[PDB]
């Protein structure tokens, strides 16, 4: 009973977007402006923050929606901005915890348009501070200070009660994130996550996802180990005794 | 059943938890003299499969 | 049979020129605009029914006066309420004209 | 350059056999479970490799494979017999229900010789044969001959697989939903191939 | 042994068309264009229905594969598919593998999706057959088909008291007319799953929050001036 | 010197449309309409009236755009009827001559989901002559038939 | 195209133009109107389609409701105007 | 080509990818003196080779 | 790295394969048609990647050969993936004289163009006639009927050596033809002074003739 | 290439003290003649002659 939440999504030093937070409806939430204005954009940093796996992500046009991977640049690196870059969101479970899910995103300097991205979590916060106000120091100038890693951790840590994780692979990542109810499966290996991916921008395209349709039972069915185990282990004597002769 | 209500279950069912399920246990009266060949303790429960 | 024909309003058209005229002297003025408060007031002047379409052409035609500053401060917005049933908005107060 | 997914496809072991049995027509169903499984895999690509050839690869709503020429085939073409399609219309009749319960999966060349001879027109017949041909035991051998031959001829093209042994009993493939009749709403199958047989 | 294979194998798939059949009947009357029911149709194939009455019944014609204790269980299953429907070949696979493929259940179904269009009857969902809408609105449907097995097979390895979060999103949403978006968001609201959804201002659903955006340049820089309206209704 | 036009479309036995004439503009033409109304496939009509190349004729969805897919059927059937079927245009050249150009269209019956196409021209034809009325005989009270 | 063509053709004709643009909503009102005094200032027609009427002010404009009846279907065409 | 890409809308990866093609037009003068010349280099390819 | 066409085939060999020549010869060359100089296109693509060719084509179990007069062809081997076919005697004794004909440099002048009539009367000259139209028919004894039914039968043999690419007509004229070096392969069993019954013993040994 | 190839060795030579063009570059493209990296077929394209 009483299903969780997402509670809203926050940008920091995106392309058009210095500092901004978006409250998400309970049902339903629409994002409305000229041709242009940067919509797409919010959606693409809500599934990069979702899904921080950099063969997945490929933020084609929706013009040509279906066709071949094409040229080498991703989309993705046009979005950001010089320095340091945050995406993060705000969750609440049926237990009501109130956790923070993000990633951090830079540039990296080259020829070719590549981007640098680290996942991290924070659980504990306070209701009465917002990631805006973690994630910038409010210094004399006009605009504020984006604080690196290095400032957030330092800053995080003094708090009483909150605990702030680092991540150094995407599983744990995701195990985090099944453990805690924000996702409804959790993704045991790379295949699991393309699947998911699929799912999530099949949806964002719109369509009869051509992909969904071919490995149907792939998708809708759950595999069971019931029927196998059984015989594994009765098969064991003689797979053993074959490699031995061998 | 989820692992929290597993100890719970296995803790209420104790010896019973691999027992089987039989809405009427009448029908067994007969065949049960046959029974040699079977765990030295079976238990046998009633109702709605 | 022969082709019919059908015809559209113009009352939004003319909702819009009534909120354009009205909000055109904050401009002349430079005078600082808060949505909140314009909202609560244009509200009283239309039915319950009609107040979702006037608030988004409110918007549409305030946003294109000047920016707010307080955007980059890094603090977020209050949620304020602009009638009975439980209508809310979120807007920075508009400064930079 | 060329997509990666094409190399690969192509590279694999399974490859030039396959292709060498496509370019003689033949049909690929479900049975042969690896190449139904490659193709299956590589679809996306092989469509634009046989597509420079000006040749179709296409997958039948029933599931199997086979490939269509255009006018503009780079691969040179051949055309069936009338007697062939005759034949092979005969194959997608008994292709029935009874038949599970008739012959399990599993017919003789006697069926389909009588069942031949009983459904089609004589006239016809003697078209296949000679025109000049009268009912004659000759003829009738002729015929069973040719029956034989076909037969084979289908069997290269994967419709109909003979069991291993000499004898000729043989076993149908869906495949055979090639020669089928149109289908519409509520039809009955029977009703309609008997309908495109007369 | 024999039977008691057949039985449990029965009683999986039995348990998992009872499940697609409750998904089901979530997505009976839905209106896309004219388009007016979803389905997942499930059935099992032919020859593994023969081979599972066989292995149920015809035991003992064939007993003399599964007891020789030269080759293993897998093995005995992957001869005996052999032995009935002769003409499948064999990829020069081992037999070890066919076996596996034979013990495991999800291959024993066959899965297609139909839509009630208009005045016909039941149809097989072809893209090129349908309009831009009704293909949007499929494609919905079928997704929630997905989430809702996700969930129903992860609940087991999850805490008692937890109930995920559900979302998903949809860009370029003008394409859908108005009776589409209602139909959209009576489906997401029975089923306490979140959208976003972005349009070009020509849509305009009096549920939910709704944001305005406008981008400008500002010192010489680009900026993105945003509005948010929500309670309406 | 004054540029030639486009004066109507006009569309006979169509999946929905029994006899349909759409005058065009000028300058541009709209149409409007639920999901399913049918106006992709007045674009699709008109097209294929244009080009009709059966071997380039290919109507995939909106969505999947751009991709080269090679399906297994090209759309077009579906969009007609049983029956005979045409798609004509009504052009004013710059010599202000009219001329009519169109394609005679008809399924092919087999399992082949195949379509026949031949196209034909008209000119000289009077001012007065609507095409949906040349195309069609009046049989009945006010029960118009098609003819080949 | 047609300047290429200039010698080919004779002196009087000048060809006609035309182009398409399905699910045109995705567009917004700016860009519509740029995209019309483009096509009108090369004398280009225009056919556009989109499920609600996004050019009211330009041009002609149709709209179509499909009816189910008796077990089959049939298109209903009405035309819109401007102002009323 | 022209006609399918402006109804689906769009930059069409065909057209860019051929602009050349598309939009050069082609020149018979050009032609008649290069048929010398093409006969010429002809002849060159059939020694080296 | 990963996803790189060099993980599973080389460069070259895929870039021949890409080429937009690569189709129309490839169903050329499994038809059994060779390849001579005169046609540039195709002979320089051979030239130019030549080993990826014959590499690929082993996949078939067929050989990719390259003659000394610098024409290629497909030879099958017993295990062959596409199917091996043998010439007819009559399109041997075509074959030999055209070959003759090819080297004769007292028709050079002609710079190649040869009239059916003329191919006749040399072959018709070397060949004993009248045992030679036992092919024609049993009972051939040099009956003018008979001899147009050879007539016939030859400018079909050729229209099939024109189609194996041995032999091309002119563009407007049917009764007139021009050579290439492609004939040369009908002198297999002399080309070497030495013994025939070895030579012909060597040649079934690598598959280039069978007996009859 | 142009260059190289129209302006010819009697009169030019006197122009050739040039580091860009030299007579043996034309067969230096014989390199680039045996096959360019076209992509798309159409009519027909070949070489750099
Ligand atoms: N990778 C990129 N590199 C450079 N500019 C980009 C990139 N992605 C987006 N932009 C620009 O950012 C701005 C916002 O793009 P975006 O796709 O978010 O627009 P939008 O509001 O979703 O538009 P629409 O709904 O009409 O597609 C546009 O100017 C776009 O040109
Ligand atoms: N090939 C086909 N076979 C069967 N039905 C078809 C086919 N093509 C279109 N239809 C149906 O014809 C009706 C009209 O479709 P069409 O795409 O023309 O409508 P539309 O008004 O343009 O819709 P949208 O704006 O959503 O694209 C729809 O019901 C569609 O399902
Ligand atoms: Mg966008
Ligand atoms: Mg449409």
């Amino acid at each position: 009973i009483e299903r969780g939440k997402f509670r809203s999504l926050t940008l920091v030093n995106w392309n058009g977007f210095f500092a901004r937070t978006f409250d998400l409806d309970e049902l339903v939430t629409t994002l409305s402006g000229g041709n242009g204005a940067g919509k797409s954009t919010t959606m693409a940093a809500f599934v990069t923050a979702l899904i921080p796996d950099l063969t997945l992500l490929h933020f084609r046009n929706t013009t040509e929606a279906g066709a071949t991977s094409g040229s080498r640049d991703k989309g993705l690196h046009g979005k950001l901005r010089a320095g340091v870059c945050y995406s993060t969101l705000d969750v609440i479970n049926s237990r009501h915890q109130r956790v923070v899910v993000g990633v951090r995103l830079q540039q990296v300097a080259g020829r070719d348009r590549k981007v640098d991205i680290k996942p991290f979590m924070i659980q504990g916060l306070p209701t009465a501070i917002q990631p805006t106000q973690l994630l910038t120091e409010n210094v004399g100038e006009r605009q504020a200070r984006v604080l690196p890693l290095n400032e957030l951790k330092d800053r995080l840590d003094e708090m009483e009660g909150v605990q702030f994780k680092q991540f150094n692979s995407i599983t744990d990542y995701h195990a985090q994130m099944f453990d805690l109810g924000v996702i409804p499966k959790r993704l045991r290996s790379a295949s699991d996550r393309s699947k998911f991916y699929r799912l999530i921008e099949a949806s964002l395209y719109g369509g009869i996802s051509s992909a969904i349709t071919r490995s149907l039972r792939d998708y809708l069915l759950p595999e069971n180990s019931g029927v196998r185990k059984a015989f594994q282990d009765m098969e064991a004597a003689l797979r053993e005794n074959r490699i031995t002769l061998e | 059943i989820t692992i929290d209500d597993a100890p719970y279950f296995s803790a209420l069912y104790g010896p019973a938890r691999h027992g089987i399920v039989v809405p009427d246990l009448s029908l067994v009266r007969p065949h049960l003299e046959t029974l040699e060949d079977c765990p030295e303790d079976l238990y046998l429960i009633e109702g709605d499969p | 049979l022969e082709l019919e024909y059908e015809e559209f309003s113009e009352i939004n058209d003319q909702l819009a020129a009534m909120i354009e005229k009205a909000l055109l002297v904050y401009q002349q003025e430079q005078r600082p605009l808060d949505l909140g408060a314009v909202l609560r007031d244009y509200l009283a002047q239309h039915p319950l029914p009609r107040h979702f379409d006037v608030a988004r052409i409110l918007v549409d035609q305030a946003v294109r006066l000047g920016v707010a500053e307080a955007d980059f401060s890094g603090l977020p917005a209050e949620w304020l309420a602009i009638n009975d049933y439980g209508a809310k908005v979120q807007a920075h107060v508009i400064d930079t004209y | 350059f060329m997509p990666v997914k094409l190399a690969q496809a192509l590279a694999n072991s399974l490859f030039p056999e396959l292709d060498s049995q496509l370019r003689a027509g033949r049909h690929i169903g479900i049975d042969d479970l690896d190449n139904h499984a490659f193709l299956m895999d590589f679809q996306e690509q092989l469509e634009e490799f046989y597509a420079r050839y000006n040749v179709e690869l296409i997958r039948a709503p029933e599931g199997f494979f086979y490939l269509r020429p255009r006018s503009t085939t780079l691969i040179p073409r051949s055309v069936l017999s009338e007697l062939d399609m005759m034949v092979g219309k005969i194959l997608c009749y008994l292709y029935l229900s009874p038949e599970r319960l008739a012959n399990q999966g599993i017919f003789t060349s006697q069926e389909l010789y009588e069942e031949l001879i009983s459904l089609a027109d004589e006239g016809k017949l003697m078209k296949f044969v000679n025109q000049r041909s009268s009912g004659s035991d000759l003829d009738k051998q002729k015929l069973q001959e040719k029956v034989r031959t076909t037969l084979n001829r289908l069997r290269r093209l994967g419709m109909v697989y003979f069991l291993p042994n000499n004898n000729n009993k043989f076993t149908i493939t869906e495949a055979v939903f090639r020669f089928g009749a149109d289908v519409r709403s509520g039809d009955d199958p029977r009703e309609i191939q008997l309908r495109m047989i007369r | 042994s024999s039977k008691s294979v057949a039985n449990i194998i029965r009683k999986t798939i039995q348990r998992e068309q009872n499940r697609i059949r409750m998904l089901n009947q979530g997505l009976q009357a839905v209106s896309f264009g004219q388009v007016r029911g979803v389905r997942l149709n499930v059935n099992v194939r032919e020859s593994h229905a023969i081979l599972l009455d066989v292995l149920s019944e015809q035991q003992e014609q064939h007993q003399d594969l599964f007891n020789s204790q030269r080759l293993t269980f897998s093995e005995a299953m992957a001869k005996l598919y052999q032995r009935l429907n002769p003409q499948v070949d064999m990829g020069q696979r081992l037999p070890q593998t066919i076996g596996e493929e034979l013990l495991d259940y999800r291959n024993y179904l066959e899965l297609d999706v139909e839509v009630n269009r208009g005045s016909d009857g039941w149809l097989k969902a072809e893209s090129g057959a349908l309009s831009t809408g009704e293909a949007i609105g499929t494609g919905m449907s079928i997704l929630v088909m997905v989430v809702q097995s996700w969930e129903e097979e992860s609940r087991r390895l999850r805490g008692k008291d937890i109930s995920p979060c559900r979302l998903l999103f949809l860009d370029e949403a003008a394409r859908l007319d108005a009776k589409s978006i209602a139909t959209l968001f009576e489906l997401c609201e029975r089923l306490q799953m979140q959208l976003i959804i972005a349009a070009p201002e020509n849509i305009s659903p009096e549920k939910g929050t709704t944001y305005k955006l406008v981008r400008k340049v500002f010192k010489n820089h680009e900026h993105v001036h945003v509005v948010g309206l929500r309670g309406f209704g």
